[PDB]
């Protein structure tokens, strides 16, 4: 699909058997989701945003379905204003910016 | 990682 | 052009006569540039994201050229680690997300 940017590029994703809304974020290196329980062991990590650094839980090799497209990678869980799908997963589904 | 709200 | 996401989507922009490298960000509502003394009236504003909020100065109707594509709009200037071109300017250059 082709997505215009008049509205936030929010799409439905499936993760851990649950449905969630996430922003397709080209300005994010990583994928960060709001606090939720995910199967598997997690490692403490710190990432930076516009307002500073936050502590997150790092989950590896997690399958995520983005608008029907499959991806399996690192997912971070922590205090974020919105769920974001970063470049680590966007590259897996072949997402590109065009103009 | 930049949302910007 | 078509931009892949293997690396951060950084491109050259021109604002206030200066050439800069900025991140094309679909996850940014606004365009935020690192500290620079632009002439003109501005209004104080607060924007947030991961880590919290930061204070920025809002400048309106500023001409910005993104990869040869002209645009004009609101630009925020504050203590940001990177120059970010948000949706307010991306829509003007007909930028879309494709996968």
């Amino acid at each position: 699909p082709q997505i215009t940017l008049w509205q936030r590029p929010l799409v439905t994703i499936r993760i851990g058997g649950q449905l969630k809304e996430a922003l397709l974020d080209t300005g994010a290196d990583d994928t960060v989701l709001e606090e939720m329980n995910l199967p598997g062991k997690w490692k403490p990590k710190m990432i930076g945003g516009i307002g500073g650094f936050i502590k997150v839980r790092q989950y590896d090799q997690i399958p995520v379905e983005i608008a029907g497209h499959k991806a399996i990678g690192t997912v971070l869980v922590g205090p974020t204003p919105v769920n974001i799908i970063g470049r680590n997963l966007l590259t897996q589904i072949g997402a590109t910016l065009n103009f | 990682n930049x949302p910007i709200v």
